[PDB]
C-alpha cells in the first residue's frame, strides 16, 4: 500500500506537509493520487483529486504536490478546524485503488 | 442535496452472510461508478470493490475476492454489496462512495471520490 | 376562430422575438361581488401582518416570469452567446373567448355553451389602479405550453391603522373604467412599447475589483508601513514603502466594491447551525411605521465566500421550489436555492462585513480602535453588479412613483420601469365560467460577445448523464418539471 | 524597450513569487509586450547585441521589426489606471524605459478558477515597422466635467513620532474593505479634507522601502474642508433611543456615512505628479464615477498602446525538429515618442 | 380523432411496456397529437360526450376549436416510413381512426442518455380550426427516379413443415445486424431473389398473434431474380489458399458480398398494400438511398400533419389554485380529409 | 515594411474569417542538394517498411491542421452554435523576409544581416509534384501564435521493389518550376477558392438507426415467431405474428447501418488484456503488392459499445499525444485517444461483428446454422457518419487521382478535395538561413442550428474546479499545451 506517517503536529498559523510514498505502479508511474480529511465518525471529505486539482467546496489552504515516487499535502494557516485524519488514495496499475494508514493531524 | 445513505446490517456471526444496500438521491446515479470501502475501527480506509455505471467492470481488491458480489439497480438508484463467508478480518464501517465525474463525453476519467456515505457499522463476532 | 396559435421564437441578428400562447379558464370570484378584506377575518395575529384591502371579482393575466417566453433550450442560446438583453416591444392577444354554462341536475352536472354571454377585458394605460404585478406572485402563464391555467383573482391593498381603515384609505371599483365586451366571435389585442432600459448584464467578470493592477510594475504611491522601529519604549517611527506586486493589498485603487446590508448566515448542514430559532429573530429587516419587513432578497451581494458552498444568506437569495413541493414547511431538499457566486468580483459578500473603519484618534496612551462596518450605503466611486435574472424569475417591476430614488433597478432582478406593461383585467359579465386563448409576445434586443479570450469559456451544458427520465421534460405521469435554477451569467468580460 | 521573457508568455502566480499570504495572493500571465489627444511613434532603430567571448558589441539591425497596436475596444485588461511606474519623465531630456505588460485574472489561492482567462496579444492585428516606419493615432476623449458629504473614517497619524501610539498599527488600524475574503486597504479612500487618506509621492532619490517621512511628499486635500467632513472625524451623532422620564437622550458617533439627498461634496484634487484619468469599470451600476486617486473618469479612456520587438530567430539545425525555437538573437530597439494633449479651461 | 393521453405528453419506455429483453429495450415519448401533393381538411365537427348515469349523449359543440400544423422543416421526428397501421383505409367508404403520434429517442436500457431529445408540439405555431374553417396546403415533390448484385444470405424455411427442421430456429437461425450491441433481425433486407427478407401482409380480419400461414400473404421477389442473387444461396466461391506440388486447390463459399464496381441490381417491388415514401436519415453519406421496403426515398419527404382536439376544461374551482387543470370535457372530433397526388408515368 | 500583422476572427452571419500570422525560420537542408534515401541506410529490416525516394533541400508551409486557424475559444463558439461548416476562400501572404548568414570562427558564431540574399518560394497549383499534405505529418504552424517554428523539409517517395527502384519510378526537380524570388523588400501573396465540399456534420443523432419506428402502433408487416409447437417428434409448424412495440427487434426497417471491418479490442486496464505480444499479429492490416500495412484508422466506426469506455479498437483510433510526449515507447497515459462513439447510432461498433448470416440449409437432419460476419462492405440502403474532425486533426486531404473512388471523404476525417490548397515550397538561395512571416486566411461558411428541441443541449465547457494551470494556456515555464482532443459533435439532430 501507500506508506505515510502515523501522525503529524503543527502550531496554529504555520503550513505543514504530510507525505505518502508508493511504488512506481501506484504513484511513480501513474498520476492518480488524491487526499481526504476525515473527522472521527464522519464520512471522509475529498480535498485534492489528481495531484494538484481541487474540488469547489474545499478551502484554499489545502494544496497538493507530487515530487515523484511520493505525494504530499501542504496545509497552510492551521486552525482548530484543520484537526483531522488525512488519507492518501491512488489508483494502481491494475486500476484497483489503494489507501494508506491515515495520519492524524494535531494542532497544538 | 447529494445524498448517499446505506442501510446495510449490524452484528452477524462468523461464517455467516450479510447484505448491504445503498440509496443514491439527488444526483444521477446511473452515470457514476460506485465504491465500497471499509474502515476497520482502529485502522485506515481500505477499498473493498467498485462497480461501473453500466456494470461491465466489477473488480475486487483481493482480500475478499471471491467472497463478495456487488450489484447496482439503476432505475432503483440503489447499490448492493452482498457478502458470504464472513471473517473477523471483515469488521468495519462500510462506506458507499462514488468517484469523480464531470459530465462529459467518453474517455474522460477523474481520480478521486466525490461524495461519501455516512457509513454503516458491521460487526462480525463469534460471541 | 378569430385567432391562431403562435408559440415559437426566432433569433434575428441583435433581436429575439419570442411568442407563447396559453389556454386559460376564468372562474367567478367572490360571487360577482367586491368584498373588503382585512386581517381580522384571517385573525391577523401580529401587527407586521396587518392589512386592509378589497378582493374584487375581476381576474388578470401575469406573464412577468421568464420561462413563459423562453424554452429551456432557447434560454441556453441566450445565455451562452450573449452579453446582454432587454425587452423592447410587447404584443398581447386574447382570443377565442368561449363562455360555458354549467348545468347541475341532481349530483351529476352537464355543461353547455352560452352564446349571448360576453367577457369584459380592460387594460390600464393611465396607471390609475394599484399595480400588483411587481410582487412576483403566483398565477403566471405556465412554463410548459401544453398546460392549461386558471386566471388569478384580482385584489389590492391600501392604508390601515391596525386592521381598521383610515381617512386616507382608498376604494377602487374597476367597473368605473371603460372596457371591451367580447362574444364567441370576438378577439382582443393591444401592442406595447417598453421604455428605454439598460441591458441586463449576463456575464461574469474575468477579473476581480481588487486585482485590476499590473503584476509587473510598482506603483509610484507610497504607503505607511513601519510605525515602530522594534520592541522598546518611545520607539515610534514613520516608515514608507512602495506599493508593489509583492504586497498587493495596500495599493491604492480608483474604485471600491458595491454597498452591503449584512445578512445572517445559514448552513445547509443542519448540525452546524445553532439549535435556536433564528428564522425571524435572526433575519435583518427594515421598519416602516412600526411594521418590520423581512429584507428579501435584499441588496445585490455575493452569496458566500470562496470555498464555502454549504452556506447561504438567510434572506439574501431567491428560493424557488421543485415540482410537487408543498406550500408550507417543506424539506430543505425540496426547495432550490439560487446563489450569486458570479458577482463576488465587484460585490461584497452577504454574510460578511463590508470592511473596517477607525473609531478614535490615536495618541501616546490610546491604541487604535477599529470596528466592523455592518451596512454601508453608497459612497462615490462604488461599482456593483445587479442581481441575476433566472429562467423562473420576474422580468419587470414598476418603480414606485416618488420624488426620488437611486438606481431604480428592482431588488429581485429584472428591469425597473415607470410605465411597465400595463395590467390586463378580465371578468365574466354577470353558474357561469369562460375559457379562451392568450398569445403574449415580447421582443428582446441583444448585446453580442466581442471578447478576445483565448481559452474556452464556461457554458451552461446538459450533463452526459443517463437517467430514469430526461431533464426539462415530462415524466411518465405527464408532469413537466424544472430541475434547476438557471442563471444568466456564464460568459466573461474584463473588468 | 528591452526584450522580455525570451519572447514567452509565462504564467505567474502568488506561488511563483513566493506566496507570502492570502490577501496578497494573485494569479496571472506575463507577456513579451510592453506598453483631445495625439500620439506618434517614429525613428525606429533596431539594435542587435552580440556577445563574442566576454565582450559586448552592439550593432544596428536593418531588416528587423517592431510591432504596435492600440486597444480601442478595451478588450485587454486595462492596467493604465492603477498609478503604475514608468510614466513619461517630467524632465524633457530623459530617456525612459518601456515597462512590461502583464495582467491579473481570477484566482483562488495561487490556483486558477474555471473562469480564469488567458489572452494572447499575438491574436490582435498589429502594425509592423522597419527602421523608417512610423506610427500615429488621434484619440478624442469623451466629454467629462471641468475639474474644480459622505465619509469613511481613517485613523489619525502624526508627523511628530512622540504623538503616535507606541504600537504597530500600520495594518491593524488601517481602513479596509473586504471583497470575497480578502482585505483591501482603503486607499486613498473617499475624498475628505489620515493613515491611508492622502496620496503620498516619494521624493527624487527616495527608495523602495522603509524610507523616512522627510523623503516622501504627502499631499493634502484640506482645500475642500468647507464642503466636506474631515478625514479622521466622525460625521456626526445620532439618537440611539427614545427619551422618556427614565430614558435620557442618548447619542452615538457616526464613524462612517454614505450619501444622502441634501449632501454636497468636493472631490480629491489632481496633482502635477498625480494621475490624469482612470477607467470606469464595466458594471451595471456605479455612483460618482470620478476615480478615487484624483482626476477624470472615463468609460472609454485613452486606449492602451502595446509594443514588442519582433523576435529574430537564431540559426537552426539542418534536420527538421518539431519543437518550437528557443534560441534568439539578443536584440533591442529605440526611437522617439511624441504626444499631444489639448486642454480646455 | 379521439383525445389521447388526456391532454398529456407522456414518457414511455421499455419497462413501461414491461420490457425484459435487452434487444427490445426502448425509450421515448407519446403525445396527445394525432397524425405535387395537395391536402385539405374541411367541414370540421366537435362532438362532446356527457354521461348521465350510464347513457352517453353526443352533443354538437359549435364554439370549440381544433388545431393543426404541418412540419415542413422536418424539425419533429418522422415515423411515417415504418409501415404503421392507421393510414387512410383501402375501402373508400370506410371511416377510420386518427392514430397517435409519439417518438422513440436514444436510450441505454430503459434509461435515457443526456442526448435524448424532447419536442413539445405546442411550441410550433398552429392554425386553429372551428367548424367553418378549412385548412389547405400543397407540396411539390423533389426530383426522383421513375420506379421500375450484393447478397446477405437468408436462412431458408419451407411452407411444407415436414421439410422444416425439428427444432425452434425462428430467432436462432436468422441473419441479424447488431447495432450498439442490440441484435436486430435483418428485415426486409437488400433486394434479392427469405426467412426474414420477405414482405408479408395479413389477410382481411387476421389476428394479431400466432396466426398460421393461411392468414397472411407472403410476397416473393422472384420477378427481379434475373439480375439479382438468390437469397438462400451463397453469392459464389473463392480460393482459400495457394496450390503447390503438395497442396490441392481449395475453395470457400461467399455468404455475403458488398458492392463491387460494375454491379447492377433491381430494387424491391412495390404493392398497393405497401408504402410510398420514406425519409432519408440526414447523414454524412449513404449508398443507394432507395428504401429497402420499396418506394421513393427522399431528403424532404411530404410533411407531417399533426392535429388534436383543443382542450376545453371542465368547471374550474372558485378560488385560484396554481395547479394545472386536470378535468376536461370528454370530446372527440371528425371532419373531411382529402389528399390529392399528381403522378408521372 | 512589406506587410502588417493580422491575427483575429470575424463572425458575420454564416461566415467565419480566420486570420493567423506566424513567424518562421528556415535553414538550409541537404547542404543545397538532392539525395537518394532508402531503407538500407537506416537498416530496412522489413519488407513492409522498404522505401526509395528523394529528400530535397526545399521546405514547405503546411496549415492543414485546425488548431492553426481557430483559437480554442472560437472553436468552442463554432461547435456549440453550429450544425456544419466548410471552407470557402483562402488568402495567403508571405512578407518581412530576412536572410541571415552564419560565420563561425572556432567557438562562437556571429550572425549578421545579408541584405542581398534572395528567397525562392513558389506554389504548385497544377499538383505536378508529389503532394504530402494529406498524410498528417508534423511541421504545421504551431497552435499558439507566439511560438516560432522550423519549416519542414520536403521529400517524397516513388515506386520501389524493396530498396531498389524500377524503371517507372520518377524524379521531380523542384528547381524546374518557375518560382518568384524574394528579397527583404519583397512579399508574396496568392489567393485560393475552395471547391464544392459537403458541410462537416457536427452533431450527434438524437435517435438511433433501429429506433426510427413509432412506439405506439403496430406495423402491418408479419414475421415468423415459432417453428415448432412443443417437445417431441414431428413438431414442424409455421407460426406468424405482427411486428409490434412488444418485439422491436424484428420490425421491418428501411435503412441499415454502414460498413465494418473488425478491429481487435484493447483495454485501458492492462490486466484485462492477454499476456502476449499481440500488438502487431493481432491487429487488422491490409496488404498491397506483397507489403503488409496496418489498417489505420480504417472505416469510421464507433469506438466501443455503450457503457464500455476502457476498450479502444487496437489500430482503429486517432491517437494524439500530450505536450512533451516522448517519441518512443511512451506510457499509455502520455497519449490522447479519440473516440468516435457519437456515431454509434448509425455505425457498427469497431470491435464487434456487424451481424450474422446463415451458412447451411436446414432440413429434418440439419439445424439452421449461422456464422459471424466479420467485415461487411457497402450494401444498398446503408447510412453512416464519417469520422469527426478535431481541433488537433487534419483539415483536408488530396483525393488520389484514380479511375474511381467511393465516398471520397478521407478516413482520418476532414474535407477531401481533388484540388486541395496547393503546396507552397520555399528555400534559401544556393552557411545561411532565412526568417520571415506568414499570414494565412480561410473563409468558412456555417450552417445555423435550427432545432425546436425543448430541453437543453450538451455544450463544450471548461470544467469548474480549481487547478494549477488554466487549460489551453501557457504553463509557468511558457510551454503552451492542449489538455484534450476536442471533436465537433455536440448539438443534436433527429435521424
Amino acid at each position: 500500500a501507500l506508506t505515510q506517517p502515523a501522525s503529524v503536529s503543527g502550531s496554529p498559523g504555520q503550513s505543514i506537509t504530510i507525505s505518502c510514498t508508493g511504488t512506481s505502479s501506484d504513484i511513480g508511474g501513474y498520476n492518480y493520487v488524491s487526499w481526504y480529511q476525515q473527522h472521527p465518525g464522519k464520512a471522509p471529505e475529498l480535498l485534492i483529486f489528481d495531484v494538484s486539482n481541487r474540488p469547489s467546496g474545499v478551502s484554499n489552504r489545502f494544496s497538493g504536490s507530487k515530487s515523484g515516487n511520493t505525494a504530499s499535502l501542504t496545509i497552510s494557516g492551521l486552525q482548530a478546524e484543520d484537526e483531522a485524519d488525512y488519507h492518501c488514495c491512488s489508483y494502481t496499475r491494475t486500476s484497483t485503488v489503494i489507501f494508506g494508514g491515515g495520519t492524524k493531524l494535531t494542532v497544538l | 442535496e447529494v445524498q448517499l445513505v446505506e442501510s446495510g446490517g449490524g452484528l452477524v456471526q462468523p461464517g455467516g452472510s450479510l447484505r448491504l444496500s445503498c440509496s443514491a438521491s439527488g444526483f444521477h446515479f446511473s452515470s457514476y461508478e460506485m465504491n465500497w470501502v471499509r474502515q476497520a475501527p482502529g485502522k485506515g480506509l481500505e477499498w473493498v470493490s467498485y462497480i461501473s455505471s453500466s456494470g461491465t467492470y466489477i473488480d475486487y481488491a483481493d482480500s475478499v475476492k471471491g467472497r463478495f458480489t456487488i450489484s447496482r439497480d439503476n432505475p432503483a438508484n440503489s447499490l448492493y454489496l452482498q457478502m458470504y463467508s464472513l471473517r473477523a478480518e471483515d469488521t468495519a464501517v462500510y462506506y458507499c462512495a462514488r468517484r469523480l465525474w464531470f459530465g462529459e463525453l467518453p474517455y474522460s476519467y477523474y481520480y478521486g471520490m466525490d461524495v461519501w456515505g455516512q457509513g454503516t457499522t458491521v460487526t462480525v463476532s463469534s460471541a | 376562430s378569430s385567432g391562431n396559435w403562435h408559440c415559437d421564437s426566432q433569433w434575428l441578428g441583435d433581436r429575439v422575438i419570442t411568442t407563447s400562447t396559453r389556454t386559460w379558464a376564468l372562474p367567478t370570484y367572490n360571487n360577482h361581488l367586491y368584498k373588503q378584506i382585512s386581517n381580522s377575518t384571517s385573525g391577523g395575529s401580529s401587527n407586521d401582518n396587518a392589512y386592509f384591502g378589497y378582493s374584487t371579482p375581476w381576474g388578470y393575466f401575469d406573464f412577468n416570469r421568464f420561462h413563459c417566453h423562453f424554452s429551456p433550450r432557447d434560454w441556453q442560446r441566450l445565455i451562452n452567446n450573449n452579453w446582454g438583453f432587454r425587452p423592447k416591444r410587447l404584443n398581447f392577444k386574447l382570443f377565442n373567448i368561449q363562455v360555458k354554462e354549467v348545468t347541475d341536475n341532481n349530483g351529476v352536472k352537464t355543461i353547455a355553451n352560452n352564446l349571448t354571454s360576453t367577457v369584459q377585458v380592460f387594460t390600464d394605460s393611465d396607471y390609475q389602479l394599484p399595480y400588483v404585478l411587481g410582487s412576483a406572485h403566483e398565477g403566471c402563464l405556465p412554463p410548459f405550453p401544453a398546460d392549461v391555467f386558471m386566471i388569478p383573482q384580482y385584489g389590492y391593498l391600501t392604508l390601515n391603522d391596525g386592521s381598521q381603515a383610515v381617512g386616507r384609505s382608498s376604494f377602487y371599483c374597476l367597473e368605473y373604467f371603460p372596457s371591451q365586451m367580447l362574444r364567441t366571435g370576438n378577439n382582443f389585442q393591444f401592442s406595447y412599447e417598453f421604455e428605454n432600459v439598460p441591458f441586463h448584464s449576463s456575464y461574469a467578470h474575468s477579473q476581480s475589483l481588487d486585482r485590476l493592477m499590473n503584476p509587473l510594475i510598482d506603483q509610484y504611491l507610497y504607503y505607511l508601513s513601519k510605525t515602530i522601529n522594534g520592541s522598546g519604549q518611545n520607539q515610534q517611527t514613520l516608515k514608507f514603502s512602495v506599493a508593489g506586486p509583492s504586497n498587493m493589498a495596500v495599493q491604492g485603487r480608483n474604485y471600491i466594491p458595491g454597498p452591503s446590508y449584512r445578512q445572517q448566515r445559514v448552513s445547509t448542514t443542519v448540525t452546524q447551525n445553532n439549535n435556536s430559532e433564528f428564522a425571524w429573530p435572526g433575519a435583518s429587516s427594515w421598519a416602516l411605521n412600526g411594521r418590520n419587513s423581512l429584507m428579501n432578497p435584499g441588496p445585490a451581494m455575493a452569496s458566500h465566500k470562496e470555498g464555502e458552498d454549504r452556506f447561504f444568506p438567510l434572506s439574501g437569495s431567491l428560493i424557488f421550489g421543485k415540482q410537487g413541493t408543498g406550500r408550507d414547511n417543506v424539506d430543505a431538499d425540496k426547495v432550490m436555492i439560487t446563489n450569486e457566486e458570479e458577482i463576488k468580483t465587484t460585490n461584497p459578500v452577504a454574510t460578511e462585513s463590508y470592511g473596517q473603519v477607525a473609531t478614535n484618534h490615536q495618541s501616546a496612551q490610546a491604541q487604535a480602535q477599529t470596528g466592523w462596518v455592518q451596512n454601508q450605503g453608497i459612497l462615490p466611486g462604488m461599482v456593483w453588479q445587479d442581481r441575476d435574472v433566472y429562467l423562473q424569475g420576474p422580468i419587470w417591476a414598476k418603480i414606485p412613483h416618488t420624488d426620488g430614488n437611486f438606481h431604480p433597478s428592482p431588488l429581485m432582478g429584472g428591469f425597473g420601469m415607470k410605465h411597465p406593461p400595463p395590467q390586463i383585467l378580465i371578468k365574466n359579465t354577470p353558474t357561469q365560467y369562460s375559457t379562451g386563448q392568450v398569445s403574449v409576445e415580447i421582443e428582446w434586443e441583444l448585446q453580442k460577445e466581442n471578447s478576445k479570450r483565448w481559452n474556452p469559456e464556461i457554458q451552461y451544458t446538459s450533463n452526459y448523464y443517463k437517467s430514469n427520465n430526461v431533464e426539462f421534460a415530462v415524466n411518465t405521469e405527464g408532469v413537466y418539471s424544472e430541475p434547476r435554477p438557471i442563471g444568466t451569467r456564464y460568459l466573461t468580460r474584463n473588468l
